[PDB]
């Protein structure tokens, strides 16, 4: 121990010397390997006939695949989409004015990939995994395919975790498993982003007390939004800290229409790696109706013939590809999760639409948005007569299955009675309970911006307006009493609801005691 | 244990975890023990990129080694700090700078037509206020000529430029004609002696003041980083730097069995040794078996 | 000899012969394909080229990729040997679970029986379902639909006729998934696991039940032709085998939608609303097969999705005119919580004669109608004025209907996990005179949410005296249980503390996992 040596003292201590060693160990003999197997591969060749519109005409490519990434000599890459007896329709990935005719075209022999892995978590990449951050290349990550087989029968099992979005007009009503694939549809600026930012703002909350195996690792694909529009939202997954465990996806609307179509593929690649390795993924396609008119516009501009309204014949194909992959896998495949959030705009609350009734027909639940209940105050504008969730008590709470089971039970009660007293004939004392109450229940389930709620505030709060403490009390100040209810009730009583998930008979008798020495206002 | 190219890189090394591998290697063959095979295989890129990561793990102890000139009166500390680097890179295989920087122009330009494409492929060696400034007389000799500027040397469609960047070589700072005499040489020895004698005066003042450009950063990043750590309290600075100690630790003990993790807290340990080696005798120091 | 694929648009590959074209229909398969991609030839294009049709993904086809014709249509086993196991479209075990044991398989191409081997015998099926039991009866032996949109229950209520008519009668059963989730085919699986109607292993050849799945995640080519192998297991078990199986098409739909998505690069110019040219008859030869014979029967069960809640819809119009039951599920009903929400008017059947089913069940049936619509009539006018001048006859009308719509209600065997309650099976004479009494004035005592989600007549009064015992008895625990409770609700502490930590890891250990995955493999 004591004196050393000065031979043993006079080494510099933290230089790196055995990083640098480590690498020239593990690299020496693995480029030695790569030279002596060095066979530099013969690339086949292609003349660009004709270019214009993103769609350039290439002759030759002869022993090029469907699907395949090829590259022009302008370095602007490209997708050979219908190869064709005299030519290959090539979708261009990018501006397609420096392509010019008699361009050489070389075919990359690969069919198009993204960089996966737990490298892409916390960064913004574009329709094809390249970053656009700002912050270097994609450290520990590794490219597979976009275009992957979903998933057959018996690689799944039954949709039995919940997933808490936070949002309890979500978690009470249409309610969402994990591997459940749920359709946000709604008409032009409803909260339609809003439910699913809360949802993956939600995942941050719920990471840092879950243990590590059951954590939800969310990726947003923005399709078609602004680029500042998705700056927006860097901007809020950093300050909220869900940056973290989240990848965005983003082709705006200035990127060609091929990334834009290729977008939630890429996008669905890099959460099926947390799929596939055990652990649970949350992809959000914001706007597949702005994925569908990227995907309209190439088709017609490689003159496949169009059909209802002008869209492909395959555009049903294109979305069941794709929300398909969102699955929960069996215990011997790990387990692991996708959970799809894709996001449809409608015109006028036109759910009829051709691109709004294929993802209907494709997704097990629907949350409905109306922009009528947006501005009467109900805010998550949640039709709650026309949202379903298909998996439905399977995948709740089951401390809010007991609760929200009268909640939807007592709104449809709600909903035809005000069809009838807003006329002003006549009201009945027990109808004019059913008003009286179903507007508790309107008031609770309405929340501020970007607070989720975790799932046991939800439940105690739905308790308390379904239990009856929440009668007598103003109609306009419910959205206020409801912070007193989760604030002066006891903070102790939310944890044992966290760790049994269940109201036990030892604590319905506890909670209701405590839900009474809380001071509401107005009373 | 040594691979035989980790240890002929150690023979001029002088740092000690070199030296000490160097005499464990040459006391083990001095018992009865034979030389392996020099590899004379690995053709040239394998050649490159193993002088390349073994001359990084001479330099590496070595510039740890050097005490650094921070706030120093004169600039002899400077040229102390230059030399050591020199004598550095000389032990770790390098060249003279000049050699060794004129070498990787002459590697990443020979493929070169025009000047427009030496001007633009050796941007990450020359500085961008130099870079600017023959890119602008290039395309001054470009307007007069309506012709791209080839890099002949013998056509002087590429003299008329050259005669201007010399101008801008000496606008610079720098005596362009003195280096272009000292690498063309001379015959006499008593004629290239009296230009040598002024190339040398160039390259202290140029490696000198290098050297002082490294120091002055460094000494402005000390100063940021105490000037931003004399804004906190002392609570939010002690577990700033036990949460950032505490993080490193266990990124080094989550690897197990890779050498620079046993090195890494061997390390910590020996820091801990020396700790409690001035904790026993403040007035004398470490402890020093001599 | 062989073919070579010569142009690839889409699922739509051309592939050109130097000679001995392949039939219309047959089968080609690709050789050096990554997966086995089956093309199933639609039209000869003229220039010694066919163009067809791909049973997998045509990513990864090469212009001159090799092509082999098979000389014979799409060819998948059929027998014993697949009673149990899950199969593609083009016949290959999808269940991980061996080869299939394949006693003469067959070709999924046939022309429909024909106009003399047919059976004009018409006796009921009984379901358990009251609705269907009573307004529309099922045939036993014929061709039943289940319309309705998106999420008004057509897989609930195929799935409570899978295990009310499945689960023990006289032949087998085929489920032909046709094109829709992967999620449900794995729960049918499972729940046919878990019901002894599959057995896995060494008692496989004990099972009653083939499925063949198509699902959404596949082209349009597999998702037209996997209805049509379902058929050919069925047609097996009906033509060699001479016995009553019944076949499960979840989603005919899916058939139509996919013969359209590959329709106009088939080189088609486009029909109405935007469906084939060709949809008629492509629907047609799939439901002209699906026929009891002289043979033995084929009892059909089919969903059809209308598209927007639309039965004007090509797809399903088109569709009703096959079925010999018509059960309309709608959107209506399924929000007022009536469930199963078949629409009682809208449901037909060719078995509501009264000289088929008699006529103490075809009065009833007509009476619970004509009062159902009766109260449609008066429900513009409820929704108004309000019940107060409705003439003692006309409120009794809207009592004794809104008593029926409730009675329509059953809750599901399958609908456990959904609800709350235990599934109800009820006889056809039960309902029979459960209906009878609630349209003659006999069960005005009760009240019409004693009706709601029950079985029989005996449980409506089994749930209106049980809802006076509750609603006569909440003034229970309004003296109790405030305070000086039995101490059986222990302190808060105390249930925090019999929280049992689970550990919170802060590393996430995401790194470490992708480089050990890294030099894995
Ligand atoms: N729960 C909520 N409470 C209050 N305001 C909300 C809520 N949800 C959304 N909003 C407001 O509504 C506006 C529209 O929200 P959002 O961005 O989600 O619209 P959208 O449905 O995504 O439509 P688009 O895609 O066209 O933007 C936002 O500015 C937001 O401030
Ligand atoms: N008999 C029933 N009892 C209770 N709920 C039902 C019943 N039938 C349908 N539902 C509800 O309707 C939802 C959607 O039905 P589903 O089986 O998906 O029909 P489809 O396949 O036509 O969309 C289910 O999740 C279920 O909650
Ligand atoms: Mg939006
Ligand atoms: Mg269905």
């Amino acid at each position: 121990a004591d004196a050393k040596a000065l031979d043993e003292l006079r080494k510099p201590k933290f230089s790196s010397k055995y990083l640098i060693q480590h690498v020239s160990q593990k690299l020496i003999p693995a480029v030695k390997e790569w030279e002596k197997s060095y066979q530099p591969p013969v690339i086949h060749l292609g003349r660009v006939l004709s270019v214009g519109d993103g769609i350039a005409r290439v002759y030759g490519l002869k022993s090029v695949q469907a699907g395949e990434l090829v590259c022009f000599d302008s370095g602007v890459k490209g997708m050979a989409l219908n190869l064709q007896a005299d030519h290959v329709g090539v979708v261009v990935f990018g501006n397609d004015s420096v392509i010019h005719q008699g361009d050489l075209v070389y075919r990359t022999g690969q069919i198009v990939n993204v960089p996966i892995g737990p490298g892409t978590l916390g960064r913004v990449t574009d329709g094809l995994g390249q970053p656009i951050d700002g912050k270097g290349p994609l450290t520990n990550v590794r490219s597979s395919l976009v275009e992957v087989k979903a998933p057959g029968i018996i690689a799944r099992q039954s949709v039995r975790e919940p997933l808490f979005t936070g949002v309890k007009a979500v978690d009470a009503l249409v309610p969402i498993g994990r591997g459940q694939r749920e359709l946000i549809i709604g008409d032009r600026q409803t909260g339609k982003t809003a439910v699913a930012i809360d949802a993956i703002i939600h995942q941050k909350n719920c990471n840092e007390q879950v243990p590590k195996a059951q954590r939800v690792y969310c990726v947003y694909v923005a399709v078609g939004q602004k680029r500042s529009t998705v700056a927006q939202l860097v901007k809020l997954f950093t300050q909220t800290g869900a940056m973290r465990y989240t990848i965005m996806v983003s082709a705006t609307a200035s990127d060609a229409a091929p990334l834009q179509f290729l977008a939630p593929y890429s996008g669905c690649a890099m959460a099926e790696y947390f799929r596939d390795t055990g652990k649970h993924g949350l992809i959000i396609y914001d706007d597949l109706s702005k994925q569908s008119v990227a995907y309209r516009q190439m088709s017609l501009l490689l003159r496949r013939p169009p059909g209802r309204e002008a869209f492909p014949g395959d555009v049903f194909y294109l979305h069941s590809r794709l929300l398909e992959r969102a699955a929960k896998l069996s215990k011997e495949l790990g387990g692991g999760s996708l959970t799809a959030f894709p996001v449809i705009e409608t015109q006028a609350g036109d759910v009829s639409a051709y691109i709004a009734t294929n993802v209907i027909s494709i997704t097990d639940g629907q949350i409905f948005l109306e922009t009528e209940l947006f501005y009467k105050g109900i805010r998550p504008a949640l039709n709650v007569g026309l949202s379903v969730s298909r998996v439905g008590s399977a995948a709740q709470f089951p401390g809010m299955k007991q609760v929200a089971g009268t909640l939807k039970l007592e709104l449809a009660q709600y909903r035809e009675v005000a069809a009838f007293a807003q006329f002003g004939s006549d009201l009945d004392a027990a109808t004019q309970y059913v008003l009286e109450r179903g507007a508790r229940l309107t008031e609770m389930l309405k929340q501020k911006q970007f607070a989720p709620i975790p799932i046991e505030r939800q439940t105690v709060a739905v308790y308390a307006a379904t239990k009856g403490f929440l009668d007598k009390v103003r109609v306009q100040d419910i959205v206020a009493a409801e912070e007193a209810v989760i604030s002066q009730v006891n903070p102790a009583v939310f944890k044992i609801l966290k760790a049994n998930g269940k109201i036990t008979p030892a604590l319905d008798a506890h909670l209701k005691a405590e839900l009474r020495k809380v001071k509401l206002p107005g009373a | 244990a040594v691979s035989k190219k980790e240890v002929l890189y150690f023979l001029s090394s002088k740092d000690a975890e070199s030296s000490t591998a160097v005499k464990s290697y040459l006391k083990s063959l001095y018992a009865g023990a034979q030389v392996e095979a020099t590899e004379t295989d690995a053709s040239e890129l394998i050649a490159q990129l193993e002088k390349k990561y073994l001359s990084a793990q001479v330099v590496e102890p070595g510039v740890h080694n050097i005490a650094l000139p921070l706030g120093e009166s004169g600039s002899a500390p400077v040229k102390r700090y230059a030399a050591e680097l020199f004598n550095l890179g000389a032990q770790a295989g390098f060249e003279c700078p000049f050699i060794e920087v004129s070498k990787k122009f002459g590697q990443e330009t020979a493929t070169s037509e025009t000047v427009k494409d030496v001007l633009n492929k050796t941007k990450s060696y020359v500085s961008a206020d130099y870079n600017a400034a023959l890119n602008e007389v290039l395309s001054s000799v470009e307007a007069e000529i309506n012709g791209p500027v080839l890099f002949d040397g013998k056509t002087e469609g590429f003299k008329k430029f050259a005669a201007k960047a010399k101008a801008v070589a000496v606008s610079r700072g720098l005596p362009a004609d003195t280096i272009l005499a000292y690498c063309a040489g001379s015959a006499n020895e008593d004629a290239a002696d009296k230009v040598s004698k002024e190339f040398f005066t160039w390259f202290e003042s140029a490696y000198t003041a290098d050297a002082a450009a490294e120091v002055k950063a460094i000494e402005a990043e000390a100063a940021s980083i105490l000037d931003r750590h004399l804004a906190k309290p002392v609570a939010q600075i002690r577990k700033e730097q036990a949460s950032a100690y505490a993080s490193l630790l266990k990124r080094a003990e989550t690897a197990k069995g890779a050498k620079w993790a046993e090195k890494y807290l061997e390390d910590v340990k020996a820091v801990q040794w020396f700790d409690a080696s001035v904790a026993e005798a403040p007035a004398s120091g470490p402890k020093v078996a001599a | 000899d062989a073919g070579y694929v010569s142009q690839v648009i889409g699922p739509v590959v051309d592939v050109r012969f130097d000679g001995e074209l392949p039939s219309i229909l047959s089968s080609l398969e690709v050789e050096g394909h990554s997966v086995r991609l089956v093309l199933e030839v639609a039209q000869h294009m003229g220039d010694n080229t066919v163009r067809c049709i791909a049973m997998d993904s045509t990513d990864g086809l090469v212009r001159g990729q090799k092509v082999v014709d098979t000389g014979s249509p799409i060819k998948v086993p059929v027998g014993r040997g697949t009673l149990g196991r899950i199969m593609n479209v083009i016949g290959e075990p999808v269940d991980e679970q061996g080869p299939i044991d394949a006693a003469d398989i067959w070709s999924i191409h046939r022309e429909a029986p024909e106009f003399t081997e047919q059976s004009t015998e018409q006796e009921i099926l009984v379901t358990g379902i009251k609705v269907v039991d009573l307004l529309a009866p099922y045939q036993r032996g014929g061709k039943i639909g289940l319309f309705g949109g998106a999420g008004v229950g057509k897989t609930v209520l195929i799935m409570e006729l899978i295990n009310n008519v499945a689960k023990a009668h006289g032949g087998f059963s085929v489920f032909a998934g046709v094109g829709e989730r992967t999620r449900e085919g794995n729960d049918l699986y499972r729940e046919m696991i878990e019901s002894g109607v599959i057995k896995l292993g060494a008692e496989r050849g004990n099972s009653k039940c083939t499925l063949v799945y198509g699902q959404m995640n596949e082209p349009p080519g597999a998702r037209a032709r996997v209805a049509l192998t379902g058929l050919t297991v069925a047609e097996y078990f009906r033509d060699i085998e001479g016995q009553d199986v019944l076949l499960f098409v979840d989603n005919i739909f899916r058939f139509t939608q996919a013969n359209s998505e590959v329709s106009a690069l088939l080189g088609r110019i486009p029909s109405a609303v935007g469906y084939q040219p060709t949809l008629a008859t492509d629907l047609g030869g799939l439901q002209e097969r699906i026929t009891t014979t002289t043979k033995g029967s084929i009892t059909s069960v089919q969903a059809v999705y209308v598209p927007a809640d639309d039965l004007t819809d090509p797809a399903p119009a088109t569709t009703f005119a096959h079925l010999d039951a018509t059960t309309v599920l709608s959107r209506s009903i399924a929000e007022l919580g009536i469930y199963p929400a078949v629409d009682p008017l809208d449901s037909t059947s060719r078995m509501l004669n009264p000289n088929v089913i008699g006529a103490e069940h075809y009065n009833v049936a007509r009476g619970v109608q004509k009062v159902l619509q009766d109260y449609k009539n008066l429900q513009d006018i409820i929704a108004i004025l309000g019940m107060d001048e409705l003439s003692e006859e006309d409120k009794l009308t809207v009592a004794r209907a809104r008593k029926i719509q409730r009675f329509l209600s059953q809750p599901f065997q399958v609908a456990e996990v959904f609800t709350g309650t235990p599934g109800k099976y009820v006889d056809l004479a039960d309902t029979i005179s459960g209906f009878q009494g609630v349209l003659t004035g006999k069960y005005d005592d009760l009240p019409e949410m004693a009706f709601y989600m029950v079985g029989d007549i005996k449980e409506v009064k089994e749930k209106a005296d049980k809802m006076a015992k509750d609603i006569a008895s909440r003034k229970e625990a309004d003296n109790k249980k405030v305070s000086e409770e039995l101490k059986d609700i222990p302190s808060l502490d105390k249930l925090v503390s019999e929280i049992k930590e689970v550990v919170i890891e802060e590393d996430d250990g995401l790194e470490e996992d992708f480089k050990a995955e890294a030099l894995s493999s």
